[PDB]
RNA sequence: GUGAAGAGUUUCU
RNA sequence: UGAAAGUGAAUGCAGGUGGGAACGCCCUUGUGGCGUGCACCAUCGACCGACCCGGAAUGGAAGGGUUUGAGU
RNA sequence: UUGACCUCAAAUCAGGUAGGACUACGCGCUGAACUUAAGCAUAUCAAUAAGCGCAGGAAAAGAAAAUAACCAUGAUUCCCUCAGUAACGGCGAGUGAAGCGGGAAAAGCUCAAAUUUGAAAUCUGGCAACAUUUCUUUUGUUGUCCGAGUUGUAAUUUCAAGAAGCUGCUUUGAGUGUAGACGAUCGGUCUAAGUUCCUUGGAACAGGACGUCAGAGAGGGUGAGAACCCCGUCUUUGGUCGAUUGGAUAUGCCAUAUAAAGCGCUUUCGAAGAGUCGAGUUGUUUGGGAAUGCAGCUCUAAAUGGGUGGUAAAUUUCAUCUAA
């Protein structure tokens, strides 16, 4: 029976927990496995870079939305706009997502850049070797595994060191700006409803 | 857009941009040689009995009857209207 | 480890500490913390209270990430910047107002609690309550809202 | 499923 | 803090009182007088949230309370 | 009378295929009770034990009829966190997810719905020839004939689009040999060093003296504790076969290689899955709460239609997705 201090016990341990316990004695095996694994990768597709360019997003919710990450590919706008076609980024390494869309143009202009940037700093071997086609490089000689977030990283948002103080900021009540908004917020629809009632009174009443 | 985190317009401003138009989002759309085939098969075929009998309460002008009966055929009350404005039409071209 | 234990020095005394009359028996007063409300009342009542009941509405999916305002009063306002912005600004006179971005530092909001320094500054928050604004504009800084 | 009678634009026996 | 929408902690040396560690100064050898006073306890207040008010479309700012919180 | 078509038969017809075993992990069906609730029926044990069907080296899932409500994200899977939280529960005992965020890994796609109609361009089988092989054991090509197929096999399309068009933009795989290597490699190792003396002992592999090697003082055996007695251990190149465009000017050099794609402005169109969605009821299940999923029965859809946006209903908007 309970007769001691501390809280209420609360362990789910009614059911056969111990024919499903997980035991970790394999994790360095695992981070070895996983580095010789990726080792083998970086080897046989050398000198292509390890990890494919990744465009720049922000996360989704209000929690998230100032900091910026990486997203899974760059959409068919950024690609139109940087001038790659969506057959030929695949081929050359750059992932292509159908489903992510450009709302903004700040979004839209931050990953152009990069893929700007990821087609200046791309050599591409000629499909025929010594015959350089259009885009191919003529100085593949000089080709080396490199890190594409060593040059082209993910950057978050900068904040302003400083800036004069104006009237307008002086005159601002942001708190009262807060509260009206808020009040605003809940009640427009109460208030354009009322509106509307006694303008169809009002005719009802005229006819 | 008041630019803060409360109001109707909240939320960050930023430069909109007109988004491309979605191919997935057209369907619902009827097209020109869809609607010809519904008509033949239409033709072909006839009403249901239970479109038969909502037709016959709309020409009896039980619109009330006639809801109530395509509602419980078909299930939502959405779905009853369309129905109901389906035979209206049918019956109206028929007059 | 075990030779420090309790079961060593108690070696060679029958009952193990717990007792000729009572023993050590299987649960005698039930499994968990059942019983609660009949014979561990005595217990529940006097050290847990408000455990038995239903008070407040329920909310079905509940998700945090719109909840989300950590808050940060004003005495820790100049805390965020580096220390030589603070050198910078604090105590001098300059043409411009040191920017302290407090959603950039972590939170949501920011309330009025301890003093601030007669110096002007830009606090950009989501949401600032009415003494915090009041503090900021006695001090001589501004409040600006952001999203 | 298909038809014939009785009955206060419809279906009960 | 409230069920929640929400709101959200300095009148002052971050307050007053009593006891109080340690220290210092005087007595004049007494279980000494004075000055501060950490910790902790008791107590009177102040501030924040909730409740109940006056009540001075939307807002609850000064004014309050015999209260309440696992707060400052 | 016959032939053709359709449907249905028989053959020890020609060629194939399935069963069964293994069950740690995997995908499902079916399915308890002991037990806890200090009794006990809902609950719990447990969507478990037992029973049944079905795979692989992984299986399953998987490229949104997905989240979110944002400055928006973006196939699936797994780990941390969310979180013992929202929620469920004789609201008793107990049970209990998901979005976001960080990380591991990342890869996209294919059909049906189109009239090729200036030529079914499609595919299987028999026969013959010519090639090929992990291989006389394997895998194909060509020609011809017969069948399949117009109750639809091929080609461009799969909504991210795309077709009909309009006008200018560029034009590409397989045989040999060398150097460096890369799997098996094994003609196998240049692969180092005391078994000297004295004592004890049955035996020295013990003690002591004098030495030696060490990229080798891990281990084992040898008549007792052995780096130098033996196998070994450490270090370290090469005879061979094969993958041999896996690469390089893979050179060398055969024909791969003359018309298929390529982006561009402008319009017209843009076919998109039915007893399915959805509604009701019942049973089961779920944290899913006026139903989370599944299943039985009844009703039964539509084309800016339909699903979702976690409180039932009606109405008006908005966002996202595009099921069967």
């Amino acid at each position: 029976a309970i007769h001691v201090k501390g809280q209420l016990p609360n362990a789910h341990f009614h059911k056969d927990w111990q024919r499903y316990v997980k035991t970790w004695f394999n994790q360095p095996g695992r981070k070895l496995r996983r580095r010789q694994a990726r080792q083998t990768k970086a080897a046989k597709i050398a000198p292509r870079p390890v990890e494919a360019i990744r465009p720049a997003v922000k996360p989704p919710t209000i929690r998230y939305n100032m900091k910026v990450r990486a997203g899974r590919g760059f959409t068919l706008e950024e690609l139109k706009a940087a001038g790659v076609s969506r057959r030929v980024a695949s081929t050359i390494g750059i992932p292509v997502d159908h489903r992510r869309r450009n709302r903004s143009e700040e979004s839209l202009q931050r990953n152009v850049e990069r893929i700007k940037v990821y087609l200046a700093h791309l050599i591409v071997f000629p499909r025929k070797a010594g015959q350089p086609k259009k885009g191919d490089a003529t100085d593949v000689s000089g080709a080396e595994q490199t890190d594409v977030a060593a040059v082209l990283p993910i950057t978050q948002e900068a904040v302003e060191e400083a800036k004069p103080i104006t009237e307008e900021a002086k005159n601002f009540n942001a708190f009262s700006t807060l509260s009206n908004e808020r009040a605003y917020a809940r009640y427009a629809g109460a208030r354009a409803a009322f509106q509307k009632k006694r303008a169809e009174e009002a005719e009802a009443k005229k006819k | 857009a008041p630019g803060l985190v409360v109001g109707l317009n909240k939320g960050k401003t930023l430069t909109k941009r007109q988004l491309p138009e979605r191919p997935s989002r057209r369907k619902g759309h009827l097209s020109k040689r869809t609607a010809f085939v519904r008509s033949i098969v239409r033709e072909v075929a006839g009403f249901a009995p239970y479109e038969r009998r909502v037709m016959e309460l709309i020409r009896n002008s039980q619109d009330k009857r006639a809801r109530k009966l395509a509602k419980k055929r078909l299930g939502t009350l959405k779905r009853a209207k369309g129905k109901i404005e389906e035979l209206t039409s049918v019956i109206q071209s028929s007059r | 480890p075990t030779h420090t234990s309790k079961t060593r020095k108690l070696r060679g005394h029958v009952s193990a500490g717990h007792g000729r009359i009572g023993k050590h028996r299987k649960h005698p007063g039930g499994r968990g913390k059942a019983g609660g409300l009949q014979h561990l009342r005595s217990h529940f009542d006097k050290y847990h209270p408000g455990y038995f009941g239903k008070v407040g509405m329920r909310r079905f999916h509940l998700m945090k990430n719109p909840l989300w305002r950590p808050t940060v009063n004003l005495d820790r306002l100049w805390t965020l910047v580096p220390n030589e912005t603070r050198e910078k600004y604090l105590g001098k006179n300059t043409e411009v107002a040191p920017v302290i971005n407090v959603l950039q530092s972590g939170y949501g909001k920011v309330l009025g609690k301890g003093r601030l320094p007669d110096t002007p500054v830009i606090i950009q928050t989501r949401y600032v309550s009415r003494r915090a604004e009041e503090k900021i504009k006695q001090a001589g800084g501004v409040v600006e809202l952001i999203a």
